[PDB]
């Protein structure tokens, strides 16, 4: 599961919905940035609209013609809001009279053909049910059994695009909304603005103290150097954020490390924890600017993510978050994503297990040695599976010497597979 | 004439899958291992050697429910912390996938009262505390 606050003008606006297997413009970022999640092959994937306050619906109303005096029958507006030229041409079938052709644009080719009877119900559920009219809802306006009025072309209107502007109150929607649900990892749009990423770092912070480690990626600006590229991503030091450095080619597209961070997002949450990207090639055909050996390890160093053409393909040359500019108690396997998923998925399976200790067991010596060698016993199971080398789970003493009665501090430490 | 103590064997506490036990009387558990004595074509006194391991454990007590006929032959854990009170230093053992040998469905006498007698296996253990 991945979070995506796409700057779209299709889309959900100001509520996260799943996609399935199943926008589609290049403009927009449910396509543009949309891809960029779908080609990691994550499980599922849960998007966010961006767009500016001032941006609704566009819509188109019917009327009848059985009737000597027309009256409204069906009313047609855009499945989500926007002020694309999506047109609806309604025509007289040539064989029967009663029956009419529905045909709708999504901006002149024809989206949708089909004929109906003439009533209201079915006419509005053949434009609601079929598959071709995913991009407009259809709704009643009465209850009719008359013919519509012959209309050609009506675009639906009454909205604004979904980037209409890209500013702080806008982007802080995605963030606000993103804080009931929990992901695997969130994104960056690809927005390399200072403030947008800064406020994403403190809500994340924020949803750290609350034990939602959710995973951020990000990245630099394209006019960022190595300089800047360096200088942004030691700017951030957080073990769930990532910054991005060199920008990328998919097919068309000078994509921004910003913009990349998607997809290295969606590699991390697809490998889960068995995989690592610290060498996996990846699917752009071209990274710039090229770095060296220095370039690599200084980048590196400052806490940024590169990718590389230093083989055949692009790879990532290592799986670093921006903790990379590490502390001395922590060693440097701390600063690796892999790990920090790992650890945060840890700290959520051990949430459970508060979960399922809450309170019914007393805090003598014996609850101390039942919830001990429950997280063993998860722990020994995680060994068995192979994905822990040696673990050691005791009592927090330290905490537990100045805990109250009601409060209860334990620790572990585990170590894990290496790659070279 | 310093002092010593004896463990009392009332200090016991024995939590079966996770849930503490309070009727419990007597519980027993061994390590077993077959010798796999081997004598040498040229040496004159039998040597023994590790072989393989096999649990065995024992509870007596009193019927309070039907806990252990509930608990069928799954699988569970056994915890027992054999406290010590002149010093604190209570001696934990955890028994890993014991398994019951027979469910004790009914054990009653007309005048007595109603024990519960379970004897069973368990794969390993592994010293929690001493």
């Amino acid at each position: 599961r991945l979070a995506m606050p796409i700057r779209a003008n299709w889309g959900d606006v100001g509520k996260v919905v799943t996609i399935k297997n199943d926008g589609d413009d290049m403009n927009y970022s449910a396509f543009k940035l949309g891809k960029l999640a779908l080609l990691g092959n994550v499980k599922e994937l849960l998007l966010y609209r961006l767009v500016d306050g001032n941006q609704k619906k566009g819509t188109l109303t019917l009327k009848d013609t059985t009737e000597n005096s027309a009256k409204d029958v069906i009313k047609l507006e855009t499945k989500y809001p926007t002020a694309r030229n999506f047109n609806v041409t309604i025509k007289s079938n040539l064989v029967d009279s009663d029956k009419k052709d529905f045909i709708f644009f999504e901006n002149t080719k024809q989206l949708f053909s089909s004929s109906i009877k003439g009533t209201i119900d079915e006419i509005v559920l053949e434009i609601n049910s079929n598959l071709d009219n995913e991009y407009v809802i259809a709704t009643k306006v009465a209850d009719s059994d008359t013919i519509l009025a012959n209309v050609v072309n009506q675009a639906l209107e009454g909205g604004n695009d979904g980037c209409t502007s890209i500013t702080n109150e806008s982007y802080l929607k995605a963030l606000e909304e993103f804080e009931r649900y929990s992901f695997d990892s969130f994104v960056l749009d690809g927005v390399a603005d200072e403030a947008l990423q800064e406020t994403t770092k403190a809500w994340v912070a924020k949803n750290k103290e609350l034990g939602k480690d959710i995973l951020l990626f990000l990245g630099g600006k394209t006019e960022d150097n190595i300089k800047q590229i360096n200088d942004k991503s030691k700017s951030f030091n957080d073990e769930n954020i990532v910054n991005v450095g060199s920008s990328a080619y998919y097919e068309n597209i000078k994509y921004t490390p910003s913009e990349v961070a998607v997809y290295i997002a969606a590699l991390s949450v697809s490998k889960g924890i068995t995989g690592s990207i610290c060498n996996a090639k990846t699917i752009f055909e071209e990274v710039e600017p090229r770095l060296s050996q220095s370039e690599v390890k200084e980048c590196l160093k400052s806490g940024t993510l590169v990718l590389d053409f230093d083989d055949g393909d692009v790879i990532i040359v290592d799986d670093v978050n921006t903790f990379k500019k590490y502390v001395d108690d922590k060693n440097e396997a701390m600063g690796y994503i892999s790990n920090i998923m790992f650890i945060n998925t840890i700290n959520k399976d051990t949430s459970l297990k508060r979960k399922e200790f809450v309170g019914k067991i007393f805090n003598d010596a014996t609850g101390q040695t039942t919830v001990i060698c429950a997280l063993k016993k998860y722990f020994e199971e995680l060994m068995s599976q192979g994905i822990i080398s040696e673990f050691n789970v005791d009592i927090d003493t330290e905490l537990q010497a100045t805990a109250k009665a009601d409060e209860f501090y334990w620790k572990w430490d585990a170590v894990k597979v290496d790659v070279m | 004439i310093e002092e010593a103590s004896f463990l009392n064997g009332s200090d016991v506490v024995i939590l079966i899958d996770g849930v503490e036990e309070l009727y419990m009387e007597e519980i027993k558990a061994d390590f077993e291992q077959d010798e796999q004595s081997i004598k040498l074509l040229g040496c004159q006194n039998e040597i023994s050697r590790v072989g393989t391991t096999k649990g065995s454990f024992s509870l007596n007590g009193y019927k309070t429910d039907s806990k252990f006929a509930k608990l069928g032959f799954r699988s569970f854990e056994i915890i027992y912390n054999l406290s010590n009170s002149e010093t604190l230093g209570y001696e934990s053992i955890r028994l890993k996938n014991c398994r019951l040998k027979k469910l004790p469905l009914i054990n009653s006498k007309a005048g007595e009262i109603v024990k519960i007698e379970v004897e069973g296996s368990f794969r390993g253990y592994d010293l929690l505390n001493e």
